């Protein structure tokens, strides 16, 4: 009775530790796949790139949003976007469609969320640091930028907007 | 009472869950308006008339999930994963040890609430700088935490006191469970300690200008992940322990919830990174690993609900029970310490489902800081944890107090349970939904009522949510306050034992236990695996600082 | 054969499963 139902409990038990195990493993392959493709470019490059909350709107790239967006390839747009309490610079970004778009955010103040509505862009804003994360928009239009982390009482007002032109 | 000179450590317990729930009860008044606002419903100006303290959403949300994530589910923790090994040994835990570590909970809970209530501390139950909170929130909070650090103490000094008048023999069951918990609680707590000791508290009191988000984020989730399965292994020892008892069957292997409890130990506190996906300045390589180290950590639940499982059905068939679906017609559905547990154990299957998702590295950017994650852990510790402690208060409170649980009492418990359940279900509906649609976590969207129209039916279920849970909510004071202010005692309750489940024996294999007992090996291994995954990052960290000056936005 | 317990982690799985692939499809409509 009882030794029996608990010899054949375990016996399956561990046919389902096995296929689970499995399971798990199946999808560290399919991961592993979008790692290696061009939707990855999304995961933010994890180089360390230290600069200054209190000035980053004076001086340098970030002071100047009407030509925060560069041409740093043939195919290749650089976007030096700020975060800040309660908005993005530029508004709009403006973009070719089809073109690589490597996106270098960070914000004035507090950290901010950099989510854009239609894309698989979700990056967290933290002052002092560039988040650098990288897209081709395959679709003309307007993308609304959404600001997921909380930043103050401001935080479900705070929206910018991506022009991705034809 | 006689009865508290005996078994001084029932009063203790007592104080814990008390204590535990009343915040629960405090922290979730929050709760209902929070759904009417992912209904797109603003209440909050009623709530600020009801309650003229709160200043805004966001500081109701800093209450709710300090007093209902951080605080009920600690205390839950300490009133748990002491008092069961306890009266499995039958032994004393070092008493004054233990009431010292009530008073640093309570303490430390109200100099928190202090700045909390004033609208000083309003930077969510993730407190990340640059957000500037008063250094009382900072102050209570460590004291509240370490107090943890005490009830680690008191259970391995129960255990080597056992050990001591036993060797060479296997750590009981729940003692076990509650050692490597502990043992994993410590190594998980170094984290937030790490940052409210050289971070929070020097900043608080204005000893640095500023603090590296970076730095601070990464120390908070070393600590932030394994905070979660310790809220959840004390629900566990009781599923686990218990409910099979209370299911009318018995624990179907106890080598095998060592086992899970075992993994538990070694992979909780080495995965932090799966809750920084999106952070800058973290090797990719990095996310990769602690992405594996997570699914490895979804192991032992998908181990736990097989055995649980398994138990059940034992449980059914025995109680009469034949067919594919017979086992559960068969199972007790009228003592709401079987329901309350197991209707948990339901919503853990999506809930499960959802972690499993967040783990996935790149499947992250879609969901993360959307309504996705909360809909997730409203499964997870909303649901089966509450519940869990819930339930458990119709054999855990006669068991303390004396007092008796009447039948309407009971009743009143189905219905809170059900209800409870129920509103957590069509909740976890409207946000994981809402998350596919874009809509951001920690909003109060109600404000800006035209940004999100595509999620209007979602948004409906996470109205009727709200009402739902309100109306368990109420019902769940109301009955709590019954039988805690009752007339009426009856001390034999309070001596009736602990109704703790028999195992099945067939022969295990001695060895895998034995194995299992080598604590101070796998703590070791626990250990050096933290070590190997946040070494090498913390070390480039730590090398190149950048402190930042602080902000107050609210 | 606990056949009750394997009704419920076939469940589980499907669960898992449809979450999963779920997700991942939308991963690559947004990518
Ligand atoms: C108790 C509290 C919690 C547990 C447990 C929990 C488990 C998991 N989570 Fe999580 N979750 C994450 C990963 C997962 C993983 C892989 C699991 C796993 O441990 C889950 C494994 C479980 C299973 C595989 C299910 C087994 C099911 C059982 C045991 C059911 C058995 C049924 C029976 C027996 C019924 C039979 C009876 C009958 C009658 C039929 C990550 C990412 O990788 C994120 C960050 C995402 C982001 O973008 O921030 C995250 C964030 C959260 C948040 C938000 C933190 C914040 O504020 O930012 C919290 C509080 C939280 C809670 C909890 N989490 N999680
Ligand atoms: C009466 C039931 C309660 C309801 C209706 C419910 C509803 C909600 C909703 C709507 C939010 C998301 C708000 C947002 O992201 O803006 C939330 C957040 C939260 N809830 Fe609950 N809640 C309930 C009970 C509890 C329980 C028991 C727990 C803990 C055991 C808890 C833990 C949390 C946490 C940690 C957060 C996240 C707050 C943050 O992001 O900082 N909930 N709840
Ligand atoms: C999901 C499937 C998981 C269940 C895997 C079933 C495994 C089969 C098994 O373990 O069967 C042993 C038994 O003794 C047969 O005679
Ligand atoms: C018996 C043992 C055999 C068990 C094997 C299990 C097979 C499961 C997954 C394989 C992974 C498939 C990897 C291919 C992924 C392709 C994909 O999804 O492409 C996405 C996108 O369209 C392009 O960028
Ligand atoms: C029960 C659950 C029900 C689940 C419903 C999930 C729905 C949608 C996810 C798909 C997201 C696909 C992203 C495309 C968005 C898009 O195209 O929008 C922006 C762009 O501006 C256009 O020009
Ligand atoms: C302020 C702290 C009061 C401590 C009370 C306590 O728990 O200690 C028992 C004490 O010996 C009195 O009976
Ligand atoms: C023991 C009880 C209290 C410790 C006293 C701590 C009091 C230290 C006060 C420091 C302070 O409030 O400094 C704020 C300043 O504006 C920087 O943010
Ligand atoms: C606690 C001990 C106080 C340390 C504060 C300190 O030495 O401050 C360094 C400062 O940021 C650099 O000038
Ligand atoms: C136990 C498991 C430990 C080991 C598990 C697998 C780690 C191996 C390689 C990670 C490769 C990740 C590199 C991804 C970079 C993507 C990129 O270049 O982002 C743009
Ligand atoms: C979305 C919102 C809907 C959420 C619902 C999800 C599943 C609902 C209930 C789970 C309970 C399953 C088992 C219920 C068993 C009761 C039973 O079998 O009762 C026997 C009879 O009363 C003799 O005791
Ligand atoms: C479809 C409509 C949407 C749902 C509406 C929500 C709640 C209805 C209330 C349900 C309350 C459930 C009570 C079940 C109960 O208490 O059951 C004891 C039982 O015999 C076994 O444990
Ligand atoms: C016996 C008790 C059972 C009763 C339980 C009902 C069962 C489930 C169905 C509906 C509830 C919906 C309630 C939601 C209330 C208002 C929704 C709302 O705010 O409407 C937004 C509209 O879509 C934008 O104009
Ligand atoms: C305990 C279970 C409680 C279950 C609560 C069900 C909520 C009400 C449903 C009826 C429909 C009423 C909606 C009618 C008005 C909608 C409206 O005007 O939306 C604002
Ligand atoms: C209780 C068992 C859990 C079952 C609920 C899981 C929800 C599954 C699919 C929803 C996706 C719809 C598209
Ligand atoms: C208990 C609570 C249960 C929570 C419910 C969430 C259930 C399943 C998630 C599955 C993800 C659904 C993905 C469907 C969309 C899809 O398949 O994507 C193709 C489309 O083109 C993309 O934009
Ligand atoms: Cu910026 Cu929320
Ligand atoms: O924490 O998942
Ligand atoms: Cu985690």
């Amino acid at each position: 009775d009882e030794h029996k139902a608990h010899k054949a409990i375990l016996a399956y038990e561990k046919g389902w530790l096995a296929f689970s195990l499995a399971m798990l493993f199946v999808f560290i392959a399919l991961i592993a796949y979008t790692l290696a493709t061009h939707t990855a470019g999304v995961i933010p490059a994890g180089k360390l790139e230290r600069v200054d909350p209190t000035t980053v709107r004076q001086e340098g790239p970030w002071a100047d949003p009407a030509q925060a967006v560069v041409q740093t390839g043939p195919n290749q747009y650089t976007v030096y976007v700020l975060a800040f309490a309660f908005g993005y610079q530029p508004n709009p970004i403006e973009v070719p469609q089809g073109a690589e778009i490597v996106f270098k955010i960070t914000s004035p103040d507090v950290i901010h969320g950099f989510h854009v509505e239609g894309t698989n862009i979700n990056v967290e804003v933290l002052p002092g640091e560039v988040s650098t994360v990288r897209y081709t928009f395959k679709r003309p239009g307007e993308y609304r930028i959404i600001c997921n982390q909380y930043c103050g009482l401001g935080h479900q007002n705070m929206f910018g907007t991506i022009v991705v032109k034809e | 009472s006689r009865v508290y000179e005996a078994y001084p450590e029932k009063k203790a317990t007592l104080y814990f869950l008390v204590l535990g729930f009343l915040a629960l009860i405090v922290g979730s008044l929050f709760g209902p308006f929070q759904a009417l606002n992912y209904g797109n419903v603003d209440a909050y100006p009623l709530l600020k008339r009801l309650l003229p303290f709160v200043q805004s959403y966001y500081q109701g949300l800093t209450l709710h999930g300090v007093l209902n994530a951080i605080v009920f589910t600690q205390l839950f923790a300490q009133a748990i994963m002491v008092y069961l090994p306890a009266r499995e040994l039958n032994m004393r835990p070092n008493m004054g040890l233990m009431w010292l570590s009530w008073w640093m909970a309570f303490i430390g809970l109200v100099v928190f609430a202090l700045p909390l209530l004033a609208n000083e501390a309003t930077v969510l139950y993730t407190f990340y700088p640059p957000l500037k909170g008063h250094w009382a929130f900072y102050l209570g909070a460590s004291v509240f935490v370490l107090s943890t650090w005490v009830s680690i103490y008191i259970v391995l000094d129960l255990w080597r006191r056992w050990k001591a008048a036993n060797p060479g023999k296997v750590t009981p069951l729940v003692t076990y469970m509650a050692v490597v918990f502990w043992l994993m609680w410590f190594l998980a707590s170094l984290g937030l300690v790490l940052e409210a000791v050289l971070f929070l508290l020097p900043w608080s009191f204005g000893l640095v200008e500023g603090v590296d988000p970076l730095v601070a984020r990464t120390l908070f989730w070393w600590t932030g992940h394994p905070i979660t399965y310790f809220w959840l292994l004390p629900a566990y020892a009781i599923i686990y322990t218990i409910l099979p008892k209370q299911a009318g069957g018995k624990l179907v292997s106890d080598p095998m919830a060592r086992l899970a409890f075992l993994l538990f130990l070694l992979l909780s506190t080495p995965v932090g990174f799966h809750h920084q996906f999106a952070d800058p300045g973290i090797d990719p390589t990095w996310k990769m690993i602690h992405s594996v180290l997570t699914l490895f950590v979804a192991v032992p639940s998908l181990m736990t609900a097989f055995t649980v499982a398994a138990s059940l059905e034992f449980a059914g068939r025995l109680r009469g029970g034949r067919g594919l679906f017979g086992w559960i017609r068969a199972l007790p559905w009228d003592n709401p310490a079987f329901v309350a547990p197991v209707l948990g154990l339901l919503g853990f299957i999506p809930g499960g489902a959802g972690g499993i998702v967040n783990a996935s590295f790149t499947l992250d950017y879609v969901v993360h800081n959307t309504a996705w994650v909360p809909g997730h852990f409203h499964l997870q510790v909303a649901s089966l944890v509450t519940l869990t402690a819930m339930g458990s208060l119709y054999w855990l409170l006669p068991n303390l107090t004396g007092k008796p649980i009447s039948d309407a009492q009971r009743r009143l418990g189905l219905a809170v349970v059900w209800l409870w359940f129920l509103g957590m279900m069509i909740m976890a509906v409207g946000l994981h939904w809402a998350g596919l649609l874009n809509v951001p976590r920690r909003a109060y969207i109600a404000q800006v009522p035209d940004a999100y129209p595509h999620a209007a039916v979602p948004m409906v279920f996470n109205v009727l949510a709200g009402i739902v849970l309100l109306v368990a909510l109420l019902l769940f004071i109301y009955g709590l306050f019954s039988v805690l202010l009752s007339r009426e005692r009856k001390p034999e309750l309070a001596e009736a034992p602990l109704p703790f489940a028999e195992v099945i024996s067939g022969p295990e294999d001695r060895r895998l236990v034995l194995a299992m007992d080598r604590i101070g090996f796998w703590f070791a291994v626990a250990a050096i695996l933290v070590v190997l995954a946040y070494g090498p990052t913390l070390v480039q960290l730590f090398g190149h600082l950048n402190p930042v000056p602080g902000w107050r936005l609210w | 054969k606990p056949k009750g317990a394997l009704a419920v982690i076939l469940v589980l799985t499907l669960t898992i499963l449809v979450f999963w692939l779920g997700v991942y499809a939308v991963f690559f409509a947004r990518g």
